[PDB]
RNA sequence: ACGUUUCCGACCCGUCUUGAAACACGGAUUGCGGAGUGCUUGUCUACUGCGAGUCAAAGGGUGUUAAAACCUUGCGGCGAA
RNA sequence: ACCAUCUAGUAGCUGGUUCCUUCCGAAGUUUCCCUCAGGAUAGCUGGAUCUCAGGCAGUUAUAUUCGGUAAAGCUAAUGAUU
RNA sequence: ACUGAUUUCUGCCCAGUGCUCUGAAUGUUAAAUCGUAGUAAUUCGAGUAAGCGCGGGUAAACGGCGGGAGUAACUAUGACUC
RNA sequence: GACAUUGUGAAGAGUCAGACUCU
RNA sequence: CUCCUCGAAGACAGUGUCAAGCGGGGAGUUUGACUGGGGCGGUACAUCUAUCAAAUCGUAACGUAGGUGUCCUAAGGCGAGCUCAGAGAGGACGGAAACCUCUCGUAGAGCAAAAGGGCAAAAGCUUGCUUGAUCUUGACUUUCAGUACGAGUACAGACCGCGAAAGCGUGGCCUAUCGAUCCUUUUAAUCCUGAUUGUUUCAGGUAAGAGGUGUCAGAAAAGUUACCACAGGGAUAACUGGCUUGUGGCAGCCAAGCGUCCAUAGCGACGUUGCUUUUUGAUCCUUCGAUGUCGGCUCUUCCUAUCAUUGCGAAGCAGAAUUCGCCAAGCGUUGGAUUGUUCACCCACUAAUAGGGAACGUGAGCUGGGUUUAGACCGUCGUGAGACAGGUUAGUUUUACCCUACUG
RNA sequence: GCCUCGAUAGCUCAGUUGGGAGAGCGUACGACUGAAGAUCGUAAGGUCACCAGUUCGAUCCUGGUUCGGGGCACCA
RNA sequence: GCCUCGAUAGCUCAGUUGGGAGAGCGUACGACUGAAGAUCGUAAGGUCACCAGUUCGAUCCUGGUUCGGGGCACCA
RNA sequence: UUUUUUUUUU
């Protein structure tokens, strides 16, 4: 027989993710001196919607 | 089929008469793995290709021809000979009565 | 499409073009197949007959 | 498909395939411990 | 004599087939091309030379009408158990 | 899928297989084969001739044999049966 | 993966085949390893993992979901019984 | 599963006669 | 100050090699033959008996009735003795049947088994002793190609058994009861070889058996295709035609009876003789490098085995009416509901609502409802792909300008 | 039409190589009960479907016959 | 239409080489009871669907008529 | 532990 849509799915091609227009990976700051020896601040300066 | 244990008949070896010869039933060996058909059939069979000789699959026989090993009691001289095909097989059995009850 | 078809039609014909062949007279001389026994009296027999 | 074909439309083998099921072969419920609706607390 | 006319005879070839003029298949017409070969190995037969021998190989020697022809074998093939 | 090559792929199957006269002239049968549209095998057939110059014959006669079919029988065995 | 809006429902079967869950389980198990005999090739024996076999679960997994007799105060039928 | 990559220490158990085996 | 960038795991994982398990995810291949088409069924495939079989032998069919893959230390060999099946007549318990006795008894019994032969001081029954069911080679018969296996025959050489002996005995009274090459295994020789010399293992040889091929002269082998393909086949099926006519249809002969009485007005049983090819079968002759395969519509012509009409004869013919028969196909033999339907059935009219043929007339005349590809659904079947003269829905209908015929 | 399978008390079902015919309900008898039913104690019961054969003896083993039941019955 | 099957008492069913028409329900009467129901016993219920034949003898066997019941019946 | 019924009128 031939392979089945499983199958066609890991050769990454019409099967790729859509991320045209994605804002960014979602990620917590790297572990660092401040973190990990007391704390920083940071200021929200937008809340968006990611595709 | 029934046979006595003891037959006096003919003797092939130095004897060259007829003498008594103990009365067994004999068996195949066991197959030897440095005979040259083994060798050879195991060379052939390693690799790669499956099975490389035909295998029977369509036993029609029920029966086997029983050989009985005969060996003389003065030489050690063994015969072997075949008989009948038979079922049922037994060395030195009860012997059959005559005009008895069942 | 049966093709068992047994028969003995043109043998006859067959077997008379060329005649029939009947054996040989010589096939009473020869002394195959006779008694062992008769066979060395007889190379007895012939061995010592003296020629004159 | 391991699932097409028929005249009707049916599976016509278990559902349930094996882990270590080849590629084209891991198919329907994969390593299923149980199937069927829950009934009770899972 | 491939003209005409009379009398008698006269179904279209090739093919497979028990059986073809066949309501079996190929064939509209003409030209040209078109199919049991080569080689290796056997065997028998015919012819030729020599004959318990025969043929000699690769090679060598010579050959300028020099890829030929001519000469040449302790040894090799077949044969002689 | 398409392109070139292996590739003139193999075919127990279909088609074709090209001059003239003369002489001889069949078989569709036996056995074995995953055998039944095919082979091998014997038979039938042609050719080459060779050895000789009376023993043979799809025919008769004489002599001697073989057989259990037609007819006959069941008032002879077996089996029916008025 | 199956089913296929909404509404209302989704009964019984884990024997078979699957899938899955534990493993004390010497039941069965390869190579390697270890031991015995031998002068050696080698022979014999012990181990020997996963699997399988045993046990449990699971059908909105694949699927499956019976017969024969008698019987009621007209007959008929059969709630009922074997 | 075995062997190699694969090193350095402890505790237990078992073999031996300071080594080995495992955990 | 510290040559660990900061964490986690850590000699486990991962990687390399080998071993075992799973592995239609994938690859390659197979999926017997015969056969009144194939499939299903069967085995007529190796094989024995009686018949067919036509008086030597031989002789076919999926001809007829059966048998074979075993069984036997005796059911083999031999010596001796005896006679069987059955009948009659007798004898306590004893009866139709237990056991004893006498007469008769050609085999009417038995001999492992199928059938057929054979057999009476035996080939049967009882009993003694035994292992010739042993070792060796040739010849021959059967099948036959005059190959092989199997089976058998008659001897020869050895060693034996039984018998007083002559004699008999190489398995079963005879006709079936079975197996190549390669490989494995066993037995045999105080055997041969392992080629650098030897010894011992080991291995290989020569001879004889066993392990098996039942498709039995002997491949190692599951399905489906309606998505299908190729080489062919009229050697072979489905439609037409041909032979046949069982079946279908139609018509006669005799009269037992029916018909109030009366066999024949009208019928006619039990029997029996025919005809037809508008039924369905049987066959496989033609066609598989194709004869477009149901029905309806349309349109001709033909046959009658005559429904109506013309002319008549007979009645269980006093007349609407009805029945039988004769000469007679000139002329008619309709409108519709349901169904693709041919048929069928019903409604209505009618003089009547007769039956048939022409490639089951008629698709380069139509239509395409059915059948009859590929899509799809259901039930049953199948593990599945898939199957189903089971149901359902949708599914391309090509060309005449040639010859003839016909019309002008 | 082909291939199988079975036939056993009144009903439904076992059974052995071949030497027994069983089980439940049903039927009959006695008891308990005022009486029936339940319960207790007993008894009798089958065409082993029909035949022929095989062996010492067959419901059983083999063959045929009768009845019933199941499956197949497909291209076009 | 064809293969068939069957027709038995008011109703439902047995039965035979072919040599008797049985059983139940239903009907009438008797027993029982204070009287009934139920239960028992008796009496009972028939041209064996009709006709013809074959037989020494037919309900049964053969043929026909009526009544029904089960199946079979283009085509591609 | 188990323990179901008792025709009509009078
Ligand atoms: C005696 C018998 C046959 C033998 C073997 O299989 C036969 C051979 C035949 C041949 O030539 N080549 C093969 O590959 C097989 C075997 O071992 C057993 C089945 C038993």
């Amino acid at each position: 027989g031939r392979r089945i849509r499983i199958q066609r799915k890991g050769a990454g091609g019409i099967f790729k993710s859509h991320n045209k227009h994605r804002k960014g990976a979602s990620k917590l700051r790297p572990l660092d001196y401040a973190e990990r020896h007391g704390y920083i601040k940071g200021l929200v300066k937008d809340i968006i919607h990611d595709p | 089929v029934n046979v006595p244990k003891a037959r006096r008949t003919f003797c092939d070896g130095k004897c060259r008469k007829h003498t008594n010869h103990k009365v067994t039933q004999y068996k195949k060996g066991k197959e030897s793995k440095f005979a040259q058909g083994r060798r050879r059939y195991d060379r052939k069979q390693s690799g790669f290709g499956g099975q490389t000789k035909p295998i029977f699959r369509k036993k029609a026989k029920t029966t086997k021809k029983i050989v009985l090993r005969m060996e003389c009691t003065e030489c050690k001289h063994k015969k072997q000979l075949p008989i009948k095909r038979c079922k049922h097989f037994e060395l030195g059995g009860q012997k059959k009565s005559r005009g008895q009850v069942i | 499409a049966k093709s068992k078809n047994h028969t003995n039609h043109n043998q006859n014909k067959k077997a008379h073009r060329n005649g029939i062949t009947k054996p040989k007279k010589h096939i009473f001389l020869s002394m195959k197949g006779v008694d062992a026994k008769f066979i060395k009296n007889l190379r007895f027999s012939r061995k010592n007959n003296k020629r004159q | 498909h391991p699932h097409g074909g028929g005249n009707h439309q049916h599976i016509g083998h278990p559902s349930t395939v094996r882990r270590d099921a080849s590629a084209g072969k891991k198919v329907g419920l994969i390593a299923a411990r149980r199937t069927g609706r829950i009934r009770g607390g899972k």
